[PDB]
């Protein structure tokens, strides 16, 4: 699929994604939720080529739950990223690799803080402040580079989120039907549903 | 294509099969591959359709004007030399291969032309997709001193073992036939083997069948006067 | 580099009629402009009262044959001697077909028979296993001359009542096995005139509910 | 191909084309490109005939396994997983099939797409095939959940008859399916040449065409 | 093919097969290779029969003017001409010609044009497809000063090898005999060759 | 995958009233290079058939293992192998065109064209072609690459069609099967004068013809051919 | 790509007693898309009849080519041209182009208005004449339409006779063709006087 | 360029025409008139390969425009038309071809008649009630197919033609940034300033 | 390279050249072509030397184990095991190999196995891309039940040609000599062989 972003501010992780599937020239459907819940503090937004991406996203969450289940505990964002980053990095030199470039928005209960990982298809795992994959930082992370501070609120940080579609609304030139918007805090995952 | 040259004592047969193809279809069941340069000078030919004919026509056109301008009779040799520049000029683009043969004041010939400009002489010769099945038949049952009658014969049992045996060639038997001292005779359908049996049924519908929308008369005189 | 398919071209016409089905072949067999044999059988009788004939490149088709025969034979030891259907056999060659979907049986494939009411019965398939019951179906290298008439002469296709114009459709009336080996052979001497891998012989193979019986007539072999 | 499907108030309407084709032949008029998997189960197919054929028809095989161990239908939900899930098995050998998996479950009416990619999407109103650009232009305007029976089913066939006349890979026939809580129904098989006069005259459409 | 053209005491022998071939098929079997430019300056033809023919069809309407303006050309003036035609346009042909005369004054002389454009003046030479098989035999056996009847025999035992060898070669053994006496044609038909 | 190599040309055969006659010439081309002159290409199996070869020489020497290997075998625990159940020339072919097509449909053919000729045990004849792609066809007349061009047409005017055969005796179609061979050699060339011959009858057995020439050849004319057009000299 | 399938279309041509017809198709598209359904590939001049199929805007050209060299072959002969003249001027013309040709395949028909005698041709995009006694065809549905003309094709018949003939060959050849279709018109021509009609037929 | 459409509807022609333009990734402008005026009464709109569209455009324009002064007369719009076709028909077999595909609307003074002719790059002409290039018939078509008269009003033309651009707005993947839209008839050619 | 085997009365000679090629460099000039498998079976190889090498090596072990169990083994069996290898394995390999021995029985025989793994008895065998140089000279003057002395010079002579025309062929001339007296290796130099 096209667009993915991701934003950390002081007490909450943002994730937002498009929500356009096209087949050939046809756009197929307008309201595609391109995201898995993996764990209740844990949330996994995911793009790239038709298929893998809903696939590795249903297997990668099926093997959190199963840990979740077996240890009666919650992984910590950084140990979820990890272990989607070998699953990456492992597929990378299978006969067929995955082609799904994602994004990983926890909130780490333990140290109290929100934690965003940006891991493409290669294994390529970062932890940033915001991320993007595909074209989308081209546009968006001039602006996010020049109003990010890491004490905002969430508030804030849908602001500048709706900042950075608007640029993108303006400058790329594929319609990809607006975003759906997810915040993960401490109280768990939730959705803005008018954006 | 299936064409024929055979030599004989007193001149020079050509004979051709009378089928055209794209690809495996038919496009004509009676076409005419035997093409006249001059009078008693006339070429079959092979391959690009179109090419042997625009070729032959063109020298033809002229060897005419040559003959015109000499006051003699036109030579093979002539025709031989000016198709083998011209096609030699366009490096094999021009798909013609031809058989040439005719009867002349230095007597009779009979050569065979590729379409890259090289030219061979001989007593019996075959070109096309059926040269094989052809030569076959010419290697079997040729022979010096041949007569008129012997070597149309020949002629046309060649072209028949192309019909028979290979798919791009079929239909009917086109003979020329070119004597020395005499007016070449053009035989257009020498044979007929290959008539279509009558059909089961006829296919002739009742009037009112199709179903029609609009009808109108068509103008194709002239501005009338008053 | 090899090459392991080929063209032995050929043509194949299937007709169902109300109490009978025929399965007609031409029996010229080519390679490229070369003839190979001016009878070779391509139409085949392979029990329960089932004929098939694939066409297109030779090896295949007598391999896919080979296999359908034998399970028919396997069909009745396994289950007690009983009838195959021409409905379950259609089914059965499916699979063999997707057998080798990655590796096709090159073959347009047509089977004729009669239906467990008694009515004559048609089922065309693609290399890859795709099929279908009808009632007319011509299917190889003169299948797009030879459908055309058939649309026109057996569904009597943009045939109307005359007076009428064209509001009115010519009724579909059933055929005779007299009348439609009339268009079967009206059909392949046609094809005979304008495709040249088409000719030599045609064998007829026409089904009842007394048996298999044959026919055949000679074509244009040139 | 032209494939259509969608939901609304009474269930969800299935239309599909007839036509076949090998390259610029037209190989068949009359083809059934809707498969009845079971009595609340559609199956529509747009893509390589064979495969469509082939992997619905084994689809139907795992879905009656289904009712068997567990005494209870399947779900559309579940029976569209296990085609996308054949598909991803096969993911890259060269596969081609597009599918609405229609029906009605204990959730209601259910519509389902599913490609040779394994992509699976729910929605209220898919079309899939060459002349789907056409059948979109009529559905999206006109379609409305309030809608009829009858004028459900009049929308579904008179969205493949606008596919049909401009996609050259589309036509023949219409077939018409409707589906229910007490089952799927079929609606018939209407010849587009016939169709195509009586709606022009009836609805004054098609002005540019000459009849 | 299998050509060669060969000096000797009294002037020159050219020799060469009689096969052209499309491909495994066998267009004519009874092809003459040897080709007259001049009364008395001859050469063997290989390579593309429609540039080896237009070629030869060139330095022969470029002598015929030669002679008509400057006497009797010389065989290395020959030779001049072919290869000013070969070199020019290598890009466009291919051909690979041994040109043979006789003089009075310089008596037997033989050039080789292969396919580049360049010319070598020798003794005897061999080209064509078939030639490869008796390069050792030719060395071993060719002496220079021979009489007519020795070079015939060495032409005809060495073409009678590279016709046994190569399958581009074969069909009778043409030759070409270039000395003051005048111009004689020979053949040799394979019931005579083959049993050598 | 592969390419021929060492290679041998057309092999040609036909039926007559009492049997089948089949014919090739004793050559192993490499490439335009006439490399070998004393190859069999004919192998007889049994008294009763003979079979014939083209293509890769290799291959051919592998299938002659084949065959030989089949004879021991049928001979195994098989009181009536020189009788009631000695091979078929109908069982010899089903078993090569098994293996040929087998070896197709792994990629990996004999690259080889193959004609088997002979007399079943009720007299009738047998006479059938298969190549590496597992293709079968049969006729009065077969021949194998260029045959198939030059010497079928010259064998169907004698044989044209099945009602032809009991017509044809064993010293018109030998006749014809000579000529055939001597247009081959004017024609192929990747050919060879020297030929073998195997006749197998149904009352006079197998016959077989070894180190026969191509003879009565026509040359002479060849001396009048000069230039390519316009030279006289 | 294939320029000779982009726009798609047919012809026919049939001879009958003392008449001939000429019928085509009327789609043109852009592959799958059907652009327009009164694009008819027949044209005139003076009483000799051309249809062209093929690329569209090659067939538009040598219309208009074909209409320039006719109306002055009339100017300079103070007569209109005939159908075996003409034949020879689409032949030159196409040829002239032998090495960047128009991917075309027209086809003649007309009446000599001198001898009374039917006449039809055929050409392939670079020249050469098929001059047929039965009939022509040309187009994306020639394989269909040669089928069919050779099986309900029979000589000597009459102008409304000719009608049913060719009208039934061209519609149902074009319903075994994607690219062709949309309509159909039939020229019945006699030595003075040319019906036209337009035929009734599936618009998909 | 991306999308041009047109209608001929009782007594006038409509042109509607995107107002994208796209280099690399980045769209430079999304105000961008994709047409000329030839004449007073006839206008052309254009689609195709980047800077052939304008210098193609501006070169007939300045055709007609010579034309026009030359004989102090306009040239119908059948004339215009074919003038065109015929400029692309020579522009295909040429060295380097001018890829452009346009639409000509223009009112016929003489006959009282709108006219709507739509010629591709490749110099194929057709006249037409409704008309696109590329991708645009494949959405609009069918909507056209539906609900065109050849009575309707230019208001309810213009009516038709927003129906068009909303399926293009829903189904197209393409951002093309909405349309002008300009109207011609007996008075000659005006902009619709709110669309 | 240019290899060959022939034989004659008392039993088997083969010969070959030294010359070693990548491209135009010589790797090595003083090669040995001529490899043992068995005491009194030997063969010329030709072709990719790895892949040669390889081949030889393992029939070597198949030869010392054929001995082991079944005692000394024909030149045929030698020359079966040969083609099994360079039959099977044809898609990966690039062999020419010449097989020659001496039995007691069999006396001298010479087997060949060209690239598609078919195998040949000969009376004599050439082989190497400086073979197709001599196919003539070599047919012309091999007789059957030659002299040891004479089929040292046909060698001689035979090799020295195709060095003098190939240039992926040259140095010493080595040969072994194998009869029933036992195994004599040869070597003739460039200023012995080259005057010829
Ligand atoms: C449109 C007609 C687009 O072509 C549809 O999608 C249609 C879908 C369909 C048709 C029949 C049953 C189920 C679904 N597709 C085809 O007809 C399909 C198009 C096609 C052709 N080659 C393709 C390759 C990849 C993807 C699509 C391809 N055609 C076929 O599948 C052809 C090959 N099959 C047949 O013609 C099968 N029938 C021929 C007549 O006899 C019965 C079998
Ligand atoms: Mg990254
Ligand atoms: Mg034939
Ligand atoms: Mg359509
Ligand atoms: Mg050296």
């Amino acid at each position: 699929m096209d667009i993915i972003l991701g934003i950390r501010v002081q007490d909450s992780v943002i994730l937002a994604s498009s929500k356009a599937v096209t087949r050939g020239i046809s756009v197929l459907k307008d309201s595609d939720d391109k995201t898995r819940q993996l764990s209740p503090h844990t949330l996994m937004s995911f793009a790239g080529e038709a298929g893998d991406t809903v696939q590795f996203a249903e297997y990668i969450q099926a093997n959190i739950q199963l840990y979740s289940i077996r240890e009666d505990y919650e992984l910590s964002p950084q140990a979820v990223s990890s272990f989607v980053r070998q699953e990456l990095a492992k597929s990378i030199r299978s006969r067929r690799p995955y082609q799904v470039n994602v994004l990983i928005g926890g909130y780490d209960k333990k140290k109290n803080k929100p934690e965003l990982y940006q891991i493409d298809y290669l294994g390529t795992k970062v932890e940033l402040p915001y991320g993007a994959h595909g074209y989308s930082g081209f546009y968006t992370f001039s602006l996010l580079d020049h109003h990010y501070r890491p004490d905002m609120t969430t508030e804030e940080g849908l602001d500048l989120l709706k900042l950075c579609v608007q640029e993108l609304e303006k400058r790329m030139p594929m319609d990809f039907k607006g975003v759906i918007v997810k915040i993960v805090d401490k109280d768990g995952i939730r959705q803005v549903d008018d954006f | 294509t299936t064409i024929v040259g055979v030599k004989f004592n007193n001149g020079v047969v050509i004979a051709a099969d009378t089928r055209s193809t794209q690809g495996p279809i038919v496009a004509d069941k009676n076409c005419a591959k035997l093409h006249r340069i001059s009078p008693k000078i006339w070429c079959a030919g092979a391959g690009t359709a179109a090419d042997t004919e625009a070729v032959t026509q063109l020298i033809g056109s002229n060897i005419e004007l040559h003959s015109l301008y000499t006051s003699r009779e036109p030579r093979v040799v002539s025709a031989l030399q000016m198709l083998k520049q011209h096609l030699f000029k366009y490096q094999g683009h021009i798909g013609a291969y031809l058989i040439v043969a005719g009867v002349d004041p230095t007597g009779s010939h009979l050569f065979s032309i590729h379409a890259h400009g090289s030219t061979d002489v001989g007593y019996y010769l075959s070109l096309g997709s059926g040269s094989l099945a052809a030569m076959a038949v010419l290697e079997s049952h040729w022979k010096q001193d041949l007569t008129k009658e012997e070597a149309i014969k020949l002629a046309s049992d060649a072209i028949q073992a192309g019909i028979w045996n290979d798919l791009g060639s079929g239909s009917n038997v086109d003979v020329c036939v070119m004597e020395i001292g005499k007016d070449a005779e053009y035989l257009r359908n020498y044979l007929t083997p290959n008539v279509r049996e009558e059909k089961q049924k006829s296919y002739k519908f009742p009037r009112g069948t199709t179903a029609v929308l609009k009808e109108s008369i068509v103008n194709i005189c002239d501005i009338q006067e008053e | 580099q090899f090459n392991p398919y080929g063209d032995n071209g050929g043509t194949i016409l299937g007709i169902a009629g109300e109490d009978f089905a025929v399965l007609a072949g031409d029996t010229r067999n080519i390679t490229d402009y070369s003839i190979n044999s001016r009878y070779e059988p391509k139409v085949f009788d392979c029990g329960d009262n089932i004929v098939m004939s694939a066409n297109g490149f030779a090896a295949d088709g007598d391999a896919l044959v080979k296999r359908f025969k034998n399970s028919v034979k396997w069909y009745h030891f396994d289950h007690n001697d009983k009838k195959l259907s021409i409905n379950s056999a259609a089914r059965n060659i499916q699979h063999l077909l997707y057998s080798r979907r990655f590796f096709p049986y090159y073959v347009y494939n047509i089977i004729a028979g009669l239906d467990e009411d008694g009515k004559g019965a048609v089922y065309s398939f693609d290399p890859v296993g795709s099929y279908q019951r009808e009632q007319c179906r011509a299917g190889g290298a003169a299948a797009s001359l030879i459908m055309p008439f058939l649309d026109n002469q057996v569904n009597f296709k943009n045939q109307y009542e005359p007076g009428t114009n064209g509001k009115v459709k010519k009724p579909l009336k059933y055929l005779s096995v007299e009348e439609v080996i009339k268009l079967v052979r009206d059909s392949f001497t046609s094809a005979t005139e304008r495709h040249i891998q088409v000719g030599d012989g045609l064998e007829i193979l026409i089904v009842t509910k007394d048996g298999v019986r044959k026919e055949f007539y000679e074509l244009k072999r040139d | 191909t032209t494939t259509l499907a969608f939901k609304f108030q009474h269930g969800v309407i299935a239309a599909v084309d007839s036509r076949a084709s090998a390259g610029s032949y037209i190989s068949a008029l009359r083809m059934n490109k809707v498969i009845e998997i079971n009595p609340y189960l559609l199956g529509t197919m747009s893509g390589c005939a064979a495969d469509c054929q082939y992997w619905e028809r084994l689809l139907a095989k795992e879905c009656r396994l289904y009712y068997l161990r567990n005494g209870e239908r399947i779900s559309v939900s579940a029976a569209s997983k296990l085609l996308s899930n054949m598909m991803c098995q096969y993911r890259g050998m060269g596969l081609s099939m597009g599918s609405m998996i229609c029906g009605w479950d204990k959730k209601g009416p259910g519509l389902y797409y599913v490609d040779e990619h394994g992509t699976r999407l729910s929605g209220n109103m898919f079309s899939t095939g060459s002349g789907n650009t056409y059948a979109y232009g009529v559905l999206d305007s006109n379609y409305k959940w309030d809608l009829s029976v009858e004028d459900a089913l009049y929308l579904g066939k008179r969205s493949i008859l606008a596919a049909a006349h401009r996609d050259a890979y589309s036509g023949g026939s219409v077939n018409l399916y409707h589906v229910t809580e007490d089952g799927w129904i079929y609606h018939g098989n209407h010849d587009v040449g016939e169709l195509f006069w009586k709606v022009k005259e009836e609805e004054g459409s098609f002005n540019n065409v000459i009849g | 093919t299998s050509i060669m053209a060969v000096t000797f005491k009294d002037g020159v022998i050219l020799g060469a097969d009689s096969r052209t071939t499309t491909g495994a098929y066998i267009a004519n079997r009874v092809t003459d290779k040897l080709t007259r430019v001049h009364d008395k300056i001859w050469c063997c033809r290989s390579g593309s029969a429609a540039d080896t023919q237009a070629i030869a069809d060139i330095v022969q309407y470029h002598l015929e003017l030669y002679t008509s303006q400057y006497g009797t050309p010389s065989t290395e003036t020959a030779a001049s001409v072919f290869k000013e035609l070969c070199y020019e346009n290598k890009d466009n042909l291919t051909a690979g010609i041994i040109v043979a005369g006789y003089d009075d004054k310089n008596k037997g002389e033989v050039y080789t044009i292969p396919l580049g454009g360049s010319v070598h003046k020798l003794p005897y030479a061999i080209a064509g497809s078939g030639s490869t098989f008796i390069y050792g035999y030719c060395d071993k056996n060719f002496r220079e000063n021979m009489s007519k009847e020795e070079t015939v025999d060495f032409i005809k035992h060495s073409l009678s090898q590279a016709i046994k060898w190569d399958g581009s070669s074969g069909g009778v053994i043409r030759m070409v005999v270039l000395t003051a006496a005048g111009v004689e044609r020979l053949i040799f038909y394979p019931d005579e060759y083959e049993q050598l | 995958t592969q390419q021929p190599i060492v290679t041998g040309t057309s092999v040609i055969s036909m039926k007559y009233d009492n049997g089948v006659i089949i014919a090739a010439d004793n050559l192993g081309s490499y490439g335009s290079l006439l490399r070998f002159n004393g190859v069999e290409r004919l192998i007889p199996v049994g008294d009763n058939t003979v079979v014939g070869i083209s293509g890769d020489i290799s291959d051919m020497q592998h299938i002659e293992r084949l065959l030989k290997d089949l004879v021991t075998e049928n001979a195994y625990d098989n009181p009536l192998a020189d009788a009631e159940e000695a091979l078929e020339p109908s069982y010899i072919f089903e078993y090569l065109a098994t293996v040929m097509y087998q070896r197709r449909s792994k990629m990996n053919p004999l690259w080889n064209a193959i004609i088997v000729a002979g007399v079943q045990s009720n007299g009738d004849q047998f006479l059938r072609y298969v190549n590496l792609l597992g293709v079968t066809y049969s006729s009065p007349t077969l021949a194998t690459g260029f045959g198939a061009h030059m010497a079928n047409p010259l064998l169907r005017k004698v044989v044209d069609r099945e009602s032809d055969i009991p017509k044809t005796t064993v010293q018109v179609a030998e006749e014809a099967i000579v000529n055939a061979m001597r247009v081959l050699y004017y024609r192929d060339a990747r050919s060879s004068r020297n030929f073998s011959l195997a006749i197998i009858d149904k009352n006079t057995g197998l016959t077989f013809k070894k180190n026969l020439q191509v003879e009565n050849m026509k040359w002479d004319f060849a001396k009048d051919i000069k230039g390519y057009g316009t030279q006289k000299i | 790509s294939d320029p000779s399938s982009i726009n798609g279309g047919i012809v026919v041509a049939m001879t009958g007693k003392d008449c001939v017809a000429i019928a085509c198709d009327l789609r043109l598209g852009s592959q799958s898309l059907g652009v327009s359904n009164k694009f008819e590939k027949i044209f005139h001049y003076g009483h000799v009849f051309l249809g062209i199929t093929g690329l569209a805007t090659d067939v538009t050209t040598l219309n208009e080519m074909f209409r320039y060299k006719t109306n002055l072959y009339k100017l300079k002969e103070e007569r209109a041209i005939e159908p075996e003249t003409f034949t020879q001027l689409v032949s030159s013309s196409l040829y002239e182009r032998r090495f960047g040709p128009y991917f075309v395949g027209p086809v003649v028909a007309g009446i000599n208005s001198k001898s009374g005698k039917p006449f039809i041709a055929g050409f392939d995009l670079i020249g050469c004449i098929d001059e047929a006694k039965d009939f022509i065809v040309s187009g994306t549905a020639s394989d269909q339409l040669f089928g069919m003309c050779e099986s309900l094709y029979e000589p000597n018949l009459e102008p409304e006779d000719l009608f049913e003939t060719i009208s039934q060959a061209l519609l149902n050849a074009a319903d075994r063709d994607a690219l062709s279709g949309w309509g159909a018109v039939v020229y019945i021509i006699k030595k003075d006087e040319v019906v036209k009609r337009y035929l009734k037929m599936r618009q998909d």
